[PDB]
RNA sequence: GAGCUGUACGUAAGCGUUGAUCCAGAGAUUUCCGAAUGGGGGAACCCACUAUCUUUAGUCGGAUAGUAUCCUUACGUGAAUACAUAGCGUGAGGAAGGCAGACCCAGGGAACUGAAACAUCUAAGUACCUGGAGGAAGAGAAAGAAAAAUCGAUUUCCUGAGUAGCGGCGAGCGAAACGGAAAGAGCCCAAACCAAGAAGCUUGCUUCUUGGGGUUGUAGGACACUCUAUAUGGAGUUACAAAAGAAAGUUAUAAAUGAAGCGGUCUGGAAAGGCCCGCCAAAGACGGUAACAGCCCGGUAGUUGAAAUGGCUUUCCCUCCAGAGUGGAUCCUGAGUACGGCGGAACACGUGAAAUUCCGUCGGAAUCCGGGAGGACCAUCUCCCAAGGCUAAAUACUCCCUAGUGACCGAUAGUGAACCAGUACCGUGAGGGAAAGGUGAAAAGCACCCCGGAAGGGGAGUGAAACAGUUCCUGAAACCGUGUGCCUACAAGUAGUUAGAGCCCGUUAAUGGGUGAUAGCGUGCCUUUUGUAGAAUGAACCGGCGAGUUACGAUUUGUUGCAAGGUUAA
RNA sequence: GGGUAGCGGAGAAAUUCCAAUCGAACUUGGAGAUAGCUGGUUCUCUCCGAAAUAGCUUUAGGGCUAGCCUCGAGGUAAAGA
RNA sequence: GGUUCGUGGUAGGAGAGCGUUCUAAGGGCGGUGAAGUCAGACCGGAAGGACUGGUGGAGCGCUUAGAAGUGAGAAUGCCGGUAUGAGUAGCGAAAGAAGGGUGAGAAUCCCUUCCACCGAAUAUCUAAGGUUUCCUGAGGAAGGCUCGUCCGCUCAGGGUU
RNA sequence: GACUCGGUGAAAUUAUAGUACCUGUGAAGAUGCAGGUUACCCGCGACAGGACGGAAAGACCCCGUGGAGCUUUACUGCAAC
């Protein structure tokens, strides 16, 4: 997938388009993506989990990949990704 | 079928018998020898290349039918006796090639 | 190149840039049953023997290997019986079984049906059974087709032609050659004869093995002479002899790279849509993405790529190899064969005037001065040389693989099977054989409160929507209910229709809608019938599904093109 | 526990039994057998509109030709009523 | 465009059309709501066609031509659903009773006592056959012809020397 | 057993039904047609005269150029001898 967990995204279509996150975790099977502060949903949970007082909780759900465009550092702009090799492994690289 | 009264072909006798060596010969009626220049000499590959007659089943015949004007020099496999009589009668010769 | 430990709605414990999971090539491991093969057996089990090792004080245990049958073939043993044969043993090779419910060749071979009955005939050499296979098979280099005077192996297609014929001359069956195409390719023996053995002893003659030689028609060969080759050249594993290798290229089996909009604004849950601007294009394939995307993602065009294995093509290696001329003393040129009688069959051809080909049976040639065929048969002429073998391609079919396509289906369709289906289920068994798809973009799959044992509800919350709530898109009809505007307890009803008060409404605004006291008229629908309300038939109701089609011929009408011409087939 | 199997078995014999089947089992296939018989055959309007007869028929509730219907075209001492 | 004569109809002949799925080309509609579905007093000579509104939530018309799996009320049709008969027949040989308990709930589960039935069996073994039905703990949707706290039923663990 | 109550709960059949009688009529035997004669609406227990009631595409009878089994000095065959 042209993202990855730690990467620097901006979310272009949705209810969240303009925020950007960090990649929590991929999800390549489904081909989505879990982005810090993007597509927050309220889970009823009951006490029984992990969680000794249950409620309803704020978290994050996963968006598709296709919707979040890589951040390039030095212009701060949202871009598609060419791939250049260097000598041992390849990188990814903004146009 | 007709119902089981004996059919029509069954009340009726067979005829004759079919020849081997039938033959069937091409015919040119005179009226499409008008076609050609006067003085010229027709023949059998003249008469199928022109497109007068395409297959010469066994032979061509010539046949009066017709009448002609030019003067000829047909040759042919067969001629008619009338037609034969109108190739000479205008001013021409029949062969039999 | 960053996640991963399969589905699928888990819990746990872990792994991974010191490159996991994943993808491709190649290895290793591969229980038991099954031809099943050490013996047995009711498949997936039981029970051994012989070596070698191992364990124990020894039984008792463990491990590894071998041990079926037949055929062929070496070798050894070896009876009645003297030699010997059979038999027996050992060692090599080989076979066995399965299947693509297809195609192919062979052995065996129906009936229904058609003939308006039925027996000859048809169906049909079909179905089916059995055997043999091969990627194809079969056929095949003339004892051929012909008789335009010539052609030149076979096969397949077009045509000939529904012709010639066959036929209770019925129903029906039905060629072939010529002509046009696809594809093309030719070869090896047997025999004369030569050499070398081997034997029989016919005792120097004969037949047996191996090698050479040799392959055909107005003849060829052997055999005599003669010229050149004895690898100069040529040819090969697809026939023409048969095994081997390399190397290079290329294809397949993983991948890589890959242009251009987060453009503005509108509606919206979301924009890929609208409106307005740009841009890329050898890329506007397809799919995905919160509605319809060339420019968001996977990609696409184009351009790159392979350690390993397999295929193919070349080249090299390797291997193998005589071919013209001249005579015609003699010799050779497929025998229980050809052919014939009798009985059958195949030939389009049903015994016919019945050529041609095959089978059983009996009889049985010639053998270069020879033989066969040209649809009884004879003569002439012409064309061929049987009784031995091999041979690619053009053709058939598809269980499969890869890439695609469709005026093909879209969940009662399409496969029987979109879903754990040859399942469940039925049957002793062979065998028969279903039903059953859709929450949402995302689980955000309803915390919490309330009634209830629970189920199930009502709130609250999520969501665009919950009247999308785990079978959850839409949600018709039958059928079941609640409510109520008009009518109904003196009436005799195929249930409506025409007239019609009264009451109740208010429309796609119309000489409107609902109901219907009372009055007139009025025997369902379908099928089948001379005739049915019919006491004749069929339908419980609703829904879905459910019947003149296609191919090839014939004929006729219409249309169009060309017209004494028109038209091509493969 | 075994044997006999459908052109066949078995029968102290009834056409009796051979897996709730027997004047010839079951199953799959030939196979969509054949059915001159019965049933069924789905939208609309417009124009016309029969026959239930003759002859022959292993024919009689089938068929064939003719008669009667329909569509198109032709032709004239118009021949029809 | 008039005139004249016509226009009942089964088998059946002839003609013109409606509508359905798909294709092509053109031109459109559609999240400001497609198809479908529901309702209506609208339009056409018929087959049929619109419009408006509800539901629905993403596709669909129109024009001209083309192609057909092209139209159902009947087949004792096939499949599915649902009626009617009807709260009807039936509930499958038989003796129960009360007290106590359990439980949300008890004729139907447990316990006690009395009563009753089999006793050459309705008792005890055991072969076949079945294959976990056995035991224990939970359960009460379905199954059990009623009920059910119970069970040869459901779920877990176990159990055969 | 029936009947009443509580629990559970089928089926054959069924064009739609507001489903009288008499005499007639009619495909010749009518709940449904005509003319009359009777009859307030809804049930429950009973009985079977009718619905040519249900069940089963009549087994009788005939027909089909349908089957099948059987017979023989029917025809043509075949085994066996
Ligand atoms: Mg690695
Ligand atoms: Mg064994
Ligand atoms: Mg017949
Ligand atoms: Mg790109
Ligand atoms: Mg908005
Ligand atoms: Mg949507
Ligand atoms: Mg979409
Ligand atoms: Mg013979
Ligand atoms: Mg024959
Ligand atoms: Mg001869
Ligand atoms: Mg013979
Ligand atoms: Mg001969
Ligand atoms: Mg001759
Ligand atoms: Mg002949
Ligand atoms: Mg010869
Ligand atoms: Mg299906
Ligand atoms: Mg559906
Ligand atoms: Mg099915
Ligand atoms: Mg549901
Ligand atoms: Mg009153
Ligand atoms: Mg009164
Ligand atoms: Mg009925
Ligand atoms: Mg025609
Ligand atoms: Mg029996
Ligand atoms: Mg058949
Ligand atoms: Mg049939
Ligand atoms: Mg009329
Ligand atoms: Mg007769
Ligand atoms: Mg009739
Ligand atoms: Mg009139
Ligand atoms: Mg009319
Ligand atoms: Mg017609
Ligand atoms: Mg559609
Ligand atoms: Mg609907
Ligand atoms: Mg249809
Ligand atoms: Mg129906
Ligand atoms: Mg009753
Ligand atoms: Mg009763
Ligand atoms: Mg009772
Ligand atoms: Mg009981
Ligand atoms: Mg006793
Ligand atoms: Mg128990
Ligand atoms: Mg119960
Ligand atoms: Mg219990
Ligand atoms: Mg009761
Ligand atoms: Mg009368
Ligand atoms: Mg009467
Ligand atoms: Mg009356
Ligand atoms: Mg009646
Ligand atoms: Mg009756
Ligand atoms: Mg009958
Ligand atoms: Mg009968």
């Amino acid at each position: 997938m042209h993202v990855k967990k730690g990467d620097k995204v901006k979310v272009i279509t949705g209810k969240d388009k303009g925020k950007s996150g960090k990649v929590l975790a991929a999800f390549p099977k489904k081909d989505r993506v879990l982005i810090e502060g993007i597509n927050m949903v309220k889970k009823h949970t009951k006490p029984s989990n992990v969680n000794p007082q249950g409620g309803i909780l704020n978290v994050e759900a996963p968006i598709h990949v296709s919707n979040v465009m890589l951040l390039d550092p030095k212009t701060g702009e949202p871009t598609r990704v060419g791939y250049e090799v260097k000598g041992d492994k390849k990188v990814r690289v903004a146009k | 079928f007709e119902g089981g009264q004996l059919p029509l072909f069954r009340r009726i006798p067979k005829r004759g018998f079919t020849n081997i060596n039938r033959k069937e010969f091409a015919i040119v009626n005179l009226d499409v020898l008008n076609r050609f220049e006067d003085g010229t000499e027709v023949t059998p590959e003249l008469l199928v290349e022109t497109g007068i007659i395409r297959n010469e089943k066994s032979g061509i015949k010539i046949l009066s039918n017709g009448n002609i004007e030019k003067k000829l020099t047909v040759k042919a496999n067969k001629f008619s006796a009338a037609a034969k009589e109108a190739i000479e009668a205008a001013g021409g010769k029949t062969e039999v090639i």
